[PDB]
């Protein structure tokens, strides 16, 4: 994203199931390298690089 | 190359029916016997040679002198040239090398 | 004896965590002691550092058999 | 509903699905799928099929 | 921490690079076209002259 | 001229990107159709919907791309020492000497802990500290060190230092390391291949 | 030329021959490294030598097992073998009273005659290749890895092992040029070792199909 006008969805699962699933798979702490080679993805960004 | 009959104007075929051959029409009677050589043709058309020696055929080929390369210089590539495409177009050549693992070969 | 391996993947971790979050939403009663708080995935979560969930994991082998573990004998970690 | 005219409701398209397969999420895409969108009842005759 | 039309601008030493670089190019170009309008230019083995 | 020529060219990567938009998607949606089912099972087996056995072992290793630090391998036993050696001086303990190091390694990976870790990764292991045990002997001779300790520039003795706890230390990260880097058991291995190759 | 053709002979030989060692047939060190000049002080120049026989070899035998079994090599001249003559070899080969047979043709072979090496007998087979292929030894590639064929107790143990049934293994087509090399039947599996980057290795298996 860019911040030039994007727009985002959201959706808040309706189960405890659901929920925990959601936290322990998808959470971002849990997802800060990607797996098609295991490097970083979450990292600093312009204008704090600076 | 083409002829046609002044009598009528179309294109005539060639036939034997007598002691010698003729230049014959068919819609017309003209006849022109021939007897005597004519010195071109329709450049007939046979297609592209590549493999037909392809390898290592016959050794009978085998050659002396070579040029040599401006970079590595080991001692197998003697020379070669070929042909592009009929009778009366220029002649290309190339030099090629090979040992292994690049794309080497020049024009 | 058991093959499969000792560490409990992240997969059962979250159907476990899942699993007793509904159980104690629904009225059931809580091993640990509970400070107050009132999310009932949190109070799972906390069962789970302390050792104390009742279910059992069933590993099954694509053969048919089966193997059975404790969740108090996987080593839970990060 | 489709629209923001009419009360919307957003899609969960075909790649989503496949993002949550790769997670291996298997009760949250069902949640999502079913059990929030057209979860209906039904009754079925064994006999017959 | 700004950017403005002064760290732009070019400075002086670069205009003369540039001009004896243009004209040299140039010069080098129109005696390869020379060289190849006569017939002269050499053909280079991997590819006909144009 | 140049302003008409550079609007010429700069509408081709318009252009391209506008038809990116549906080659990609197509391919990555036929990609992730054919490979959505594949599975990692508890044999470390890797099987289809029907049980037919696709590979006898994920990627012939078993490991998980995801967790690897190097270059498509688990570690780098330069970094991994070099840390150890950072966090845990050993300002009491005497270094090691060749032989002293080799002795204690074989002592240390003995135990059975170490023979249920992969083979392949033990010959690394030994290839790496043969490696730096080889290493450490130029240095002592340069310099004319004894190995008893009894030299008294004592400064000499910080070139190539190690002690045995760091030894111990290096050994036991190097195989939980190896041990955690795991493809575990149900992933959806099929769909990661689909994933990753069409993005 | 008149030593080309002596060239592709003796390559030929060697390779069949090549084939019939890993076999397992009887073969004799001291010819395995028979030489292009032996092959000349063995047998004379083109002109001398008559394709359909020059090269016939009969002289292997199953000896780990049973020398008892005896395999024939057939070299046909003909560009494309007809029914005669593969009645011929049938007949000798009947004289002789052996089970399996190989063929070698030029170019090809006639419809006619490709239905009918299907067909000839459940008792009898018949092996088929051509000189192209023939020129070079697949298995000495590097493309290839190493296939072993084995024995019933290690496929029951390996299907012990890994808890399957025998038809869950992955397949790899009878008509495999490999398969003809090793001439394995349906039901067989083959071991692979394929060489991995680093000095590891892996093991896998392929049933035939
Ligand atoms: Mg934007
Ligand atoms: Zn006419
Ligand atoms: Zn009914």
């Amino acid at each position: 994203a860019d911040f030039d006008g994007d727009e985002m969805n959201l959706h808040l699962p309706q189960t405890e199931e659901a929920k925990a699933e959601a936290l322990v798979l998808m959470g971002t702490k849990a997802n800060l390298v990607t797996p098609r080679n295991g490097e970083p993805l979450i990292a600093a960004i312009q204008d704090f690089l600076t | 190359m083409l002829l046609f009959c002044p009598g009528c104007g179309n294109g005539l075929i060639v036939e034997e029916g007598q002691r010698c051959h003729r230049f014959s029409c068919n819609t017309c009677p003209y006849v022109h016997n021939i007897t005597r050589k004519v010195t071109n043709r329709k450049y007939p058309k046979l297609k592209e040679v590549d493999d037909v020696l392809g390898g290592a055929a016959a050794w009978e080929n085998v050659d002396s002198t070579a040029e040599s390369c401006p970079k590595c210089e080991h001692p197998r590539a003697y020379f070669m040239q070929l042909q592009t495409r009929s009778a009366d177009e220029p002649m290309t050549t190339f030099y090629k090398c090979c040992n292994a693992q690049c794309g080497h070969r020049w024009r | 004896k058991r093959i499969t391996t000792p560490y409990m993947t992240k997969y059962e971790r979250a159907r476990v965590l899942g699993t007793r979050a509904l159980q104690i939403a629904m009225c059931a009663p809580v091993m640990v002691e509970l400070e107050g708080e009132t999310d009932p995935l949190l109070i799972a979560m906390k069962e789970l550092k302390a050792r104390k969930i009742p279910i059992i994991i069933r590993r099954y082998l694509p053969d048919g058999s089966y193997e059975d573990w404790g969740v108090d004998e996987l080593i839970i970690t990060d | 509903t489709e629209g923001r005219s009419r009360d919307g409701g957003l899609r969960l398209g075909e790649m989503e699905r496949d993002c949550l397969i790769g997670y291996g999420a298997s009760m949250l895409l069902l949640e999502r799928l079913m059990i929030s969108s057209d979860a209906f009842e039904v009754d079925v005759c064994g006999q017959c099929g | 921490f700004s950017i403005g039309i002064g760290d732009v601008t070019p400075g002086q030493g670069l205009l003369k690079a540039k001009y004896e670089l243009l004209n040299a190019g140039y010069k080098k170009c129109d005696e390869y076209i020379e060289a190849l309008n006569t017939g002269k230019l050499q053909q280079q083995p991997g590819c006909t002259a144009e | 001229t140049e302003f008409f020529f550079h609007t010429m060219a700069g509408r081709e990567g318009l252009v391209d990107t506008a038809v990116k938009t549906a080659e990609t998607g197509y391919m990555q949606r036929r990609l992730v159709k054919s490979l959505e089912d594949l599975c990692s099972q508890y044999d470390l087996t890797v099987r289809s919907s029907t049980g037919d056995i696709i590979q006898f072992i994920y990627g012939g290793d078993g490991l998980d791309p995801a967790a690897m630090e190097g270059k498509d391998e688990p570690l780098e036993f330069k970094r991994v020492l070099d840390n150890i050696k950072a966090v845990f001086p050993c300002p009491s303990e005497p270094a090691l000497s060749k032989n002293e190091l080799i002795l204690t390694t074989e002592s240390i990976m003995k135990k059975s802990e170490f023979l249920c870790c992969q083979d392949s990764f033990l010959q690394e292991i030994k290839k790496f500290i043969k490696g730096v045990s080889e290493k450490i002997k130029k240095t002592r001779d340069k310099y004319g060190i004894n190995d008893n300790g009894t030299t008294e520039p004592r400064v000499l003795y910080q070139l190539d230092r190690i002690t045995p706890t760091q030894v111990e230390k290096f050994l036991e990260t190097c195989r939980d390391k190896y041990m955690r880097a795991q493809m575990e058991p149900g992933s959806a291995v099929g769909a990661l291949c689909a994933q990753s190759i069409g993005e | 030329d008149d030593e080309e053709e002596t060239y592709r002979l003796w390559k030929i030989r060697k390779t069949i021959m090549q084939l019939c060692h890993d076999r397992g047939y009887l073969v004799t060190q001291d010819e395995l490294d028979q030489t292009l000049e032996e092959f000349k002080a063995q047998s004379g120049d083109k002109p001398s030598e008559g394709r359909p026989r020059r090269t016939d070899l009969t002289v292997l035998v199953a000896h780990n097992d049973d020398p008892t079994d005896q395999m024939f090599v057939f070299f046909p001249e003909e560009p494309k073998v007809g029914i005669k003559t593969i009645k011929v070899y049938c007949q000798r080969m009947q004289e002789e009273n052996i089970t399996r047979a190989l063929i070698v043709v030029q170019q090809g072979m006639t419809p006619s005659a490709k239905q009918s090496l299907v067909d000839m007998a459940p008792k009898y087979i018949l092996e088929q290749f051509l000189q192209q292929e023939l020129l070079i030894n697949i298995t000495e590639h590097e493309l290839v890895p190493e296939h072993v064929v084995m024995t019933k107790e290690e496929v029951t143990e390996l299907l012990a092992r890994y808890k399957l049934r025998e038809n869950q293994l992955p397949r790899i087509q009878a008509g495999d040029p490999v398969a003809r090399y090793f001439g394995i039947k349906r039901g067989q599996v083959v071991k692979i070792i394929r060489p991995s980057e680093t000095a590891g290795r892996y093991i896998t298996y392929r049933l035939v199909q």
